[PDB]
């Protein structure tokens, strides 16, 4: 938790963004989170996928 | 420091409504209740405790 | 945001359902809108009353 | 007191437990004594052809 | 003569306001919602089901009291209704005696309800002032006295 | 304590007329229906008492003060012909021009 | 519930409410029927005549 | 493609659960429903 940039937040344009593999093709993930308690790898935490 | 003093102004909401009623039911009470939930609705008061 | 009176209004015994409603401002008796019927935007020296 | 008003208590509480017919019966002295409370299956259970 | 019914399909469409912290996960409320107004439409499927009827006639008021009582929910607005192929409708009648009402499923058809957040700096107001520059409708800053 | 016990069996002996189809009438008249007088138009019922000496105690007339107020003899019999007619599987609460 | 519905309908079907209630009944694998009256259904169209 | 009449009677069915009424069960009207206040009046209104 340390070995982060304190310089400014991080910004809503730049969330991170999940996806998963279909033969070779990329779909999005980012409707079927249930729980992320690392709130964006900031903390330790599970996610729920 | 303060600058002013200003007293606040109050603005009426009208409301205009068809409500389809129950058969076991009495318009006059049923609208008496609206008004009475409505008016408690927008202004609340605070209570003073012991 | 007229959901708020539409939720209460659906609370009182006798009431089946709402077919209609809507809202409108007044100021010193004088309407001054046509109304909406989801939402309306107050002035800012006032407080809302039924 | 206490006890001739438990006593009372027990004569009124025995006199529930007589049967359904016997609290419902008609007086057979009094002239002005009418059915007023059933009808018979002949007038409930019947209907045209 | 024993028959089966014939079932007319209802869509709705609206925007939406959730609580916090719900409102940060938008994407997976939407499904919880969707899924849950099915359910309401479909009374046989689930034990305890009540009715939507109210003499011959479903209103558009009772979908929104139900939607307003999800516990993520703040508001909702611009609500509409529509069964096939009628656009926007107050109150649903049955076309024929035999008719029935249920929901819309992208497997039995290919639509399904409409659900978008509600933005509030996006907001335009559809509503025209009865008067202007007259005394009795305008600040005292505005009064410019011609 | 006398006069709640006489009144809790003056309660059994009238069981048939909680029940009852009779319709009230304040004058007595033939018109092809089972009637009632003043005396039976009741959801409470009560007795007088005996004891020794009890004219220099309970004097003339005293259950006049005993009665139930009109708005609560209303309302239970009203509540009593519902459940009688339920019984039959109708009710005048379906019927909007009979109200 | 069953005895206080024959009361009624003495076990004979001649109105609305006397199909209703006979089928509710004796199926209880249903859970809801329509009476319709004076109508016609035909097998070969798939048409109802009203 | 006819124009055909139609039924004026517009209604709905009935279900399972609409089948329950409430003045049916017993528990709707007893036979002495007065409680504590009701005899302290009693009490009060002989004396």
């Amino acid at each position: 938790e340390e070995t982060a940039d304190i310089s400014l937040r991080r910004q809503e344009e730049y969330k991170l963004q999940w996806y998963y593999l279909k033969d070779n093709a990329w779909e999005s993930l980012g409707d079927r989170i249930v729980n992320d308690a690392s709130n964006g790898l900031v903390t330790s935490g599970i996610i729920n996928l | 420091d303060f600058a002013d003093i200003v007293i606040l102004g109050e603005e009426e909401i009208g409301i205009c409504a068809d409500i389809q009623l129950e058969t076991n039911a009495d318009a006059e009470d049923v609208l008496v209740n609206i008004y009475v939930r409505i008016q408690q609705f927008l202004s609340p008061r605070l209570k003073f405790y012991t | 945001h007229t959901s708020d009176l539409y939720q209460e209004i659906l609370q009182v015994p006798g009431v089946s359902a709402i077919k209609k409603l809507s809202i409108a401002n007044y100021i010193n008796g004088l309407r001054q809108t046509q109304g909406h019927p989801w939402y309306l935007q107050l002035t800012d020296q006032y407080r809302p009353v039924l | 007191i206490l006890e001739v008003l438990c006593y009372a208590i027990t004569d009124l509480g025995y006199r529930n437990n007589l049967d359904i017919a016997d609290l419902l019966a008609l007086n057979p002295q009094d002239g002005n004594s009418r059915e007023n409370n059933f009808f018979t299956p002949d007038a409930v259970l019947t209907c045209n052809p | 003569k024993v028959v089966n019914p014939q079932y007319e399909r209802i869509q709705v469409d609206f925007q939406v306001k959730l609580k916090a912290p719900y409102s940060s996960n938008f994407g997976y409320y939407r499904r919880e919602l969707q899924q849950a107004i099915v359910g309401f439409l479909t009374p046989w499927t689930v034990d305890s089901g009540a009715d939507i009827n109210f003499g011959g006639k479903v209103y558009r008021s009772s979908i929104l009291k139900f939607v307003e009582e999800q516990y993520y929910v703040d508001y909702v607005v611009n609500f509409k209704m529509n069964l096939n192929n009628q656009q926007d409708i107050r109150e649903a009648i049955a076309i024929t005696p035999r008719s029935v009402i249920t929901s819309v499923s992208p497997k039995t058809s290919n639509q399904d309800h409409m659900i978008e957040e509600f933005i509030e700096q996006a907001i335009v107001f559809n509503n025209q002032k009865l008067e202007s520059g007259v005394l009795g409708y305008e600040s005292l800053n505005d009064l410019e006295l011609g | 304590f006398d006069q709640l016990l006489a009144s809790y069996l003056a309660q059994l002996s009238h069981i048939r007329d909680l029940f009852s189809w009779e319709v009230d009438v304040t004058q007595p008249q033939q018109n092809d229906y089972a009637t009632r007088l003043q005396e039976k138009q009741r959801t409470y019922f009560t007795q007088k008492l005996d004891f020794p000496e009890i004219e220099k105690i309970i004097p003339d007339n005293y259950l006049d003060v005993l009665d139930e107020a009109p708005e609560t003899y209303r309302d239970r019999r009203n509540r009593f012909l519902d459940h009688l007619l339920a019984r039959f599987s109708e009710s005048f609460s379906d019927y909007v021009l009979l109200n | 519930i069953r005895i206080s519905e024959r009361l009624r309908h003495k076990g004979r079907a001649v109105a609305i409410f006397d199909y209703e209630r006979l089928v509710l009944e004796k199926f209880p694998q249903i859970y809801k029927v329509r009476c319709i009256n004076h109508g016609q259904f035909d097998d070969a169209q798939e048409q109802l005549y009203e | 493609n006819r124009d055909l009449p139609k039924n004026p009677l517009i209604r709905d069915g009935v279900s399972q659960r609409q089948r329950q009424v409430s003045a049916l069960s017993p528990a709707s009207i007893g036979v002495d429903e007065r409680d504590l206040a009701d005899f302290l009046v009693l009490v009060y209104r002989l004396s």
